C-alpha cells in the first residue's frame, strides 16, 4: 500500500504544472529574434541580447562560434518572430552571396513560414563609391531607372538612390518569386549611425503578429 | 384581449423553423466539432464559438414545440410549465447569440488591432470566464418572464405562450430593455469592433489588397446578416410597446401587425442557421478541418 | 605532390571497393527471401505528454524504461514518469536552443546541449531535491548535436565542429578527440557493450570508433546526402543510419559493407531518427512527412506507419525492455505506442 | 560513395573558349539541382551557375552573364559549362558543387571551409 | 599547400581501413537472421504482450 508515493508524484506534478503556467506566460510574451549577417552596441556558440520597445520583450539572437555550414543548425530557428537579414549594400561579390544565402533561408521548407527584416546597410561607402565597383558584378544596373514611387530625401543624386532601389529590387525579385502568403520580406535602409532600427523592427513585428493573428482568428 | 388575424402564422414561421432545423442541426454539430477543435489548439475564438453553437443547438432544440405551436395557430397544447420553460430559451437564446457575437467581435479587435499588448485577455481561461459571465448575465437579466404567467387563454381560441394582446407594463419595459440594451449594445459595439479590425488591415503591409477586400466583405457580411434578421422584429417590438406606453387602452396596432411579428420570429431563426454558415464554412482552416474529419468518421465507420 | 596523394588514395580507395565487392556473396534479399513475413504491425498511441511549450528536439528513456528526458526549444527539460503521465522534473536550462539529451544509465545525471556549444551534466540525486548544474563541459567549437553517457563518469559528445569528444565529468576535461569526419556529425550511437560508438555526420559517411584507442575504425559510404540518425543493432555487429535521401540503409561491421536499404517511391522526405526494436526484427524511421514508418529489417517489407503527429518527427526511442516507442515532434508532444 | 570529377580547364588566350564537364556518380544525379562555383587565386569561392534537376531553371552571377552557359545530361550523369569570351578575370579553379538534399529549392554550398558535396576542381587561366 | 597534411593523412586512414579482416556477406545475413530468430519472443513490438503484462494499459 504505496499511495504515498503516488500522491507525492502528483504534488509534484502540480509544482510543476504551476510553474510552467508562468514560464508560458512568460513565453508568449518575448518575441524571438534571428540576426543574421554578411549593432552589438545599438541598444561561446550563441549570443543574446535582451530589448524593450513600448513595454514589449525582445530576444536577439546572433550566432557565434558556428562553422560556415548553416542548413543543420538553421532549423532551429524556425519559430522566431523574424530573421533580421543585414546586408552590407555594395574583394569578393559579397553581394551575389548575400542574395544567395537570402534565397536559401527564402525556399527553405522549414523556414517558409518566418518573415525576414531585411537591412541594407553602409549606404554611406555605397554613396561615394556610387559618385566616386557594381556594375562589375550586376549587368543589369547600367540600363536600370529609380522607381517613381521612391522616397526623394534630401540632398542625394539619383545615382546613389539608383544604386540602394536596384539591390533592393535584387532581394524583392526572390522574395515575390514565390507568390503565397505565408511569409514576407520587409526592406529597410540602415546607415551608420541610426536610432529608428529598433522602431522598424518593432513595427516590422507588430504587422508579422497581425498577420498571423488575422490567420489564427478567422479572419483572412 | 383582442383580435388576431392567422392567416400565414401556421405556414410560413412553420415551414421556415423547419428549414431552419433541418440545415442548422448538421452545420452546428460541425461548427461545435470545429471550434472544439480550435480550443484544443489553445485559442479562445474557439471558446466562443463553442459558446455560440451551443446556444443556437438549444435554440433549434425548442423549435419543434414552436412549430407545434404556430401548427395550431398558436395553441400551446402543453402545460405551463414546458411554456415558460421553452418559451424563456426561445428569446434568451438570441440574445446569447448576440452576446457571444460581440465576445467574437472585441477578441478579434483585440488580436488584430492591439497585438503584443493584451495577452491576459487572450488566454483560454479568461475566454470561459467571460463566457460563463455572459451566460450568467443574460439569463438573469431575461428572468423576468419567469416569475410571472405564460399561459393565456384568450376568447379568441389562441392559448397563447409567453405573448398577450394587448401586452402588460412590465413587458412593455422587458421589451424597452431587450431592444435597446440587449440588441444595440452588442450590435453597435460589433460595428465599432469591425471599423477598428478594417482600419487595422487597412495599415496592413505584408497583406494584399485583395486580402483585405476579402476581410471587409467577410465584416461586413457579419454586421448586415447581424442586422438584416434582427432589426425587423425589433423595430416591430419596439413600435409595440411605444404605442402600449402611449395609449394601453387600443388594439389596432396588434391588428395590423400581427402577422408580420411571428413572420419576424422566424427571420431571427435565420440567424441561428446563418451564424455556423459564416464563423465556421467561410475559412479555409475550419472547413478543411470539417471535411478532414467528417470523411474519416464517414469512411471508417463503413470499414 | 598532392597529385601522387591523390592518386595513392585513390588507388587504395579502389582496393577498398574490391576487397567489398570480394565479399558480397548473396544479398541479404536473397537469404531472407524465404523467411516469414510480420505482417501489419498496428501501434496504437497510448500516452500523449504535454507541457513543452516549442518544439521537441531530443528524447531519450532511462534504462528503467519508465522515465523519460526530453528537450524542448522553450528552455526546459523534462523528466516524465510514462506510466503516470506525471511530470518528475522540469529543468530550466540557461540556453533555450537545446538540440539533444541523454539519460544517464544510472537515473542519477542528464544532459543536454545545443547552440551553446556545451554538454550540461545536471544531478537528479541531490540532498535537498534540487536539480543542480553539476558540469559544463566547454570545448567544442561548434553546436553539440548529440550526447550519450558511457557511465556516470564518461559522456561522449557529437559537434558541428566535425569532431566527437570523450570527456571525464569529474575533472571536465577532454580525454580524447575523434577526428576524420568532414561534415558536422548530426548523431552517435553507442555499441551494447561501450567499446565501440558509430557517428554519422553531414557527408554521407559513418565512422566506427574505439573508445580507448580514439582511432577510426571503418567508414562506410552508401548514402546520398547527409546521415540524420544513427543506430546499432542490438546485436552490435550491425547498425541503421537515415539520410536527407529519403532513405534508410543496414550496414555490418564485418562485411564492412552495406546490406539493405530501406526506400519507397513515395518517401520523399528526409529520415530524421531510426531504432531498432528489442530482436533487431523491426526498423522504426521518423521523418520528415510528421510520421513514422515500421520497416522489416529483414525483407525491406514496410509493415506498419506511426500517424498522429501534425508536424516533423525529431526524436524516436525503445524502451530497454521493447515494451513501448515513444515519438517526439515539433508540434511539442510525445506519444508512447504498443 | 558521391564523386565529381571536373575536367576541361587549361590555359586558354584571352577570348577563347572552354567547355568544362563534370562526371557525376554515387547519386540519383536527375534528383538534385547543381552549381558551379568558383576560387580565384586570393578570393574565397564564388557562385557561378545554377541549373535546376530538369534543367529549365538556370541562373548565373552577373558578371558572367552572356558568355557562360550550363547544361546537364541527366541520362549521362555529367554537367557542362561552356565559357565563352574569357577575360584574365576568369582565371580560378573551377568545382562541381551539387546541392545537399534532393527535391529542394536551396543550398548552401559556397563555403570556403569543407563542403562535401563538391569536387576538387579543374584550373583555367586565361 | 596547406593541405599535405590532411592528404597524407587521408592516405594513412585508407591504408589502415583496407587492411582488416572481411567476412561474407551471407555469414553476416545469417548472423543477424539468428538473432532475429533468437529473440523474436522476448520482443513485445514484434508479438504484443497481453494486455495484463502491458505496462501502458
Ligand atoms: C477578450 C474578452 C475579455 C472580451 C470580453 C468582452 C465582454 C466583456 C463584453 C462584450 C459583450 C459585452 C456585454 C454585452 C451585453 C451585456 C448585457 C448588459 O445587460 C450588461 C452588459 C453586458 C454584459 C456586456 C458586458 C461586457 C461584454 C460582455
Ligand atoms: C440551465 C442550464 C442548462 C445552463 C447550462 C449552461 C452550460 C451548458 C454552459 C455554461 C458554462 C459553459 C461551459 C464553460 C466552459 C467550458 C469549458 C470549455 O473547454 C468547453 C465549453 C464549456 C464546457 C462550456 C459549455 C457550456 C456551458 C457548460
Amino acid at each position: 500500500d504505496q499511495r504515498n508515493e503516488e500522491k507525492a508524484q502528483r504534488e509534484a506534478n502540480k509544482k510543476i504544472e504551476k510553474q510552467l503556467q508562468k514560464d508560458k506566460q512568460v513565453y508568449r510574451a518575448t518575441h524571438r529574434l534571428l540576426l543574421l549577417g554578411a549593432i552589438v552596441k545599438q541598444m561561446s556558440g550563441i549570443f543574446e541580447t535582451k530589448f524593450q520597445v513600448d513595454k514589449v520583450n525582445f530576444h536577439m539572437f546572433d550566432v557565434g562560434a558556428q562553422r560556415d555550414e548553416r542548413r543543420k543548425w538553421i532549423q532551429c530557428f524556425n519559430d522566431v518572430t523574424a530573421i533580421i537579414f543585414v546586408v552590407a549594400s555594395s574583394q569578393t561579390n559579397r553581394l551575389q552571396a548575400a542574395l544567395k544565402l537570402f534565397d536559401s533561408i527564402w525556399n527553405n521548407k522549414w523556414l517558409r513560414d518566418t518573415s525576414v527584416i531585411l537591412f541594407l546597410n553602409k549606404q554611406d561607402l555605397l554613396a561615394e563609391k556610387v559618385l566616386a565597383k557594381i556594375e562589375d558584378y550586376f549587368p543589369e544596373f547600367a540600363r536600370y531607372t529609380t522607381p517613381e514611387d521612391a522616397t526623394p530625401e534630401p540632398g542625394e543624386d539619383p545615382r546613389v538612390t539608383r544604386a540602394k532601389y536596384f539591390i533592393r529590387d535584387e532581394f524583392l525579385r526572390i522574395s515575390t518569386a514565390s507568390g503565397d502568403g505565408r511569409h514576407y520580406c520587409y526592406p529597410h535602409f540602415t546607415c551608420a549611425v541610426d536610432t529608428e532600427n529598433i522602431r522598424r523592427v518593432f513595427n516590422d513585428c507588430r504587422d508579422i503578429i497581425q498577420r498571423m493573428h488575422l490567420r489564427q482568428y478567422e479572419l483572412l | 384581449g383582442c383580435h388576431v388575424d392567422s392567416r400565414v402564422d401556421h405556414l410560413f414561421p412553420p415551414s421556415l423553423y423547419i428549414f431552419v432545423i433541418g440545415v442548422g442541426l448538421p452545420t452546428n454539430c460541425l461548427a461545435l466539432w470545429a471550434a472544439y477543435r480550435q480550443v484544443q489548439q489553445r485559442n479562445e475564438l474557439g471558446v466562443y464559438l463553442m459558446n455560440l453553437s451551443i446556444a443556437d443547438l438549444l435554440y433549434i432544440c425548442t423549435l419543434p414545440l414552436w412549430v407545434d405551436y404556430f401548427l395550431h395557430h398558436d395553441n400551446w397544447i402543453h402545460g405551463p410549465g414546458s411554456c415558460k420553460l421553452f418559451g424563456f430559451i426561445f428569446y434568451t437564446n438570441i440574445y446569447i447569440s448576440i452576446a457571444f457575437l460581440c465576445c467574437i467581435s472585441v477578441d478579434r479587435y483585440l488580436a488584430v488591432a492591439h497585438p503584443l499588448r493584451f495577452a491576459r485577455l487572450r488566454r483560454v481561461k479568461t475566454a470561459v470566464a467571460v463566457s460563463s459571465v455572459v451566460w450568467a448575465t443574460e439569463l438573469g437579466a431575461n428572468s423576468a418572464p419567469l416569475f410571472h404567467d405564460e399561459l393565456f387563454r384568450d376568447r379568441y381560441n389562441h392559448t397563447f405562450c409567453f405573448e398577450k394582446f394587448p401586452m402588460e407594463g412590465w413587458v412593455a419595459w422587458m421589451n424597452l430593455y431587450r431592444v435597446f440594451v440587449g440588441f444595440l449594445f452588442p450590435w453597435a459595439l460589433m460595428l465599432l469592433s469591425y471599423r477598428g479590425i478594417l482600419r487595422a488591415v487597412r495599415g496592413s503591409v505584408s497583406t494584399e489588397r485583395q486580402e483585405k477586400a476579402k476581410i471587409k466583405r467577410l465584416a461586413l457580411s457579419l454586421i448586415a446578416i447581424v442586422l438584416v434578421c434582427f432589426a425587423p422584429y425589433h423595430v416591430l417590438l419596439l413600435s409595440r410597446s411605444a404605442i402600449y406606453l402611449g395609449r394601453p387602452w387600443d388594439c389596432g396596432f396588434e391588428e395590423r401587425v400581427f402577422s408580420a411579428y411571428h413572420s419576424s420570429l422566424a427571420f431571427t431563426s435565420l440567424n441561428c442557421v446563418a451564424d455556423p454558415i459564416l464563423y465556421c464554412l467561410v475559412n479555409e482552416g475550419a472547413r478543411s478541418d470539417v471535411a478532414k474529419a467528417l470523411h474519416n468518421l464517414l469512411r471508417f465507420l463503413a470499414s | 605532390e598532392l597529385d601522387q596523394l591523390r592518386q595513392e588514395a585513390e588507388q587504395l580507395k579502389n582496393q577498398i571497393r574490391d576487397a567489398r565487392k570480394a565479399c558480397a556473396d548473396a544479398t541479404l534479399s536473397q537469404i531472407t527471401n524465404n523467411i516469414d513475413p510480420v505482417g501489419r504491425i498496428q501501434m496504437r498511441t497510448r500516452r500523449t505528454l504535454r507541457g513543452h511549450l516549442a518544439k521537441i528536439y531530443a528524447m531519450h528513456w532511462g534504462t528503467d524504461s519508465r522515465l523519460l528526458v526530453s528537450a524542448s526549444q522553450d528552455g526546459k527539460l523534462i523528466i516524465w514518469d510514462s506510466y503516470t503521465t506525471n511530470k518528475v522534473h522540469a529543468i530550466p536550462l540557461r540556453s533555450s536552443w537545446v538540440m539533444t539529451c541523454a539519460y544517464a544509465p544510472s537515473g542519477n545525471y542528464v544532459a543536454c546541449g545545443g547552440l551553446d556549444n556545451i554538454c550540461s551534466i545536471y544531478n537528479l540525486k541531490t540532498r535537498e531535491g534540487n536539480v543542480r548544474v553539476s558540469r559544463e563541459l566547454a570545448g567544442h567549437t561548434g553546436y553539440l548535436s548529440c550526447c550519450r553517457f558511457l557511465d556516470d563518469n564518461q559522456i561522449v559528445t557529437s559537434s558541428g565542429d566535425t569532431t566527437c569528444a570523450l570527456w571525464d565529468i569529474e575533472t571536465g576535461q577532454q580525454t580524447t578527440t575523434f577526428t576524420g569526419h568532414t561534415g558536422d556529425v548530426m548523431s552517435l550511437s553507442l555499441a551494447p557493450d561501450t567499446r565501440l560508438f558509430v557517428s554519422g555526420a553531414c557527408d554521407a559517411s559513418a565512422k566506427l570508433w574505439d573508445v580507448r584507442e580514439g582511432m577510426c575504425r571503418q567508414t562506410f559510404t552508401g548514402h546520398e546526402s547527409d546521415i540524420n540518425a544513427i543506430c546499432f543493432f542490438p546485436n552490435g555487429n550491425a547498425f541503421a543510419t537515415g539520410s536527407d535521401d529519403a532513405t534508410c540503409r543496414l550496414f555490418d561491421l564485418r562485411a564492412d559493407q552495406e546490406l539493405m536499404t530501406y526506400s519507397h517511391d513515395n518517401i520523399i522526405c528526409g529520415i530524421t531518427s531510426v531504432s531498432f526494436s528489442k530482436s533487431g526484427r523491426l526498423l522504426l524511421a521518423g521523418y520528415d512527412d510528421f510520421n513514422c514508418n515500421v520497416w522489416d529489417a529483414l525483407k525491406a517489407d514496410r509493415a506498419g506507419v506511426l500517424a498522429g503527429h501534425d508536424n516533423r518527427v525529431s526524436c524516436l526511442g525503445v524502451t530497454d525492455d521493447g515494451m513501448a516507442v515513444a515519438t517526439g515532434s515539433w508540434d511539442s508532444f510525445l506519444k508512447i505506442w504498443n | 560513395q558521391v564523386q565529381l570529377q571536373e575536367s576541361g580547364g587549361g590555359l586558354v588566350q584571352p577570348g577563347g573558349s572552354l567547355r568544362l564537364s563534370c562526371a557525376a556518380s554515387g547519386f540519383t544525379f536527375s534528383n538534385y539541382k547543381m552549381n558551379w562555383v568558383r576560387q580565384a587565386p586570393g578570393k574565397g569561392l564564388e557562385w557561378v551557375s545554377d541549373i535546376s534537376q530538369s534543367g529549365a531553371s538556370i541562373s548565373y552571377t552577373g558578371s558572367v552573364k552572356g558568355r557562360f552557359t550550363i547544361s546537364r545530361d541527366n541520362a549521362k550523369n555529367t554537367l557542362y559549362l561552356q565559357m565563352n569570351s574569357l577575360k584574365p578575370e576568369d582565371t580560378a579553379v573551377y568545382y562541381c558543387a551539387r546541392c545537399p538534399a534532393p527535391f529542394t529549392r536551396d543550398c548552401f554550398d559556397v563555403t570556403s571551409t569543407t563542403y562535401a558535396y563538391r569536387g576538387q576542381g579543374t584550373q583555367v587561366t586565361v | 599547400t596547406a593541405s599535405i597534411a590532411q592528404a597524407r593523412k587521408l592516405v594513412e586512414q585508407l591504408k589502415m581501413e583496407a587492411n582488416i579482416d572481411r567476412i561474407k556477406v551471407s555469414k553476416a545475413a545469417a548472423d543477424l537472421m539468428a538473432y532475429c530468430e533468437a529473440h523474436a519472443k522476448e520482443d513485445p513490438l514484434l508479438t504484443p504482450v497481453p494486455a495484463s503484462e502491458n505496462p501502458f494499459r
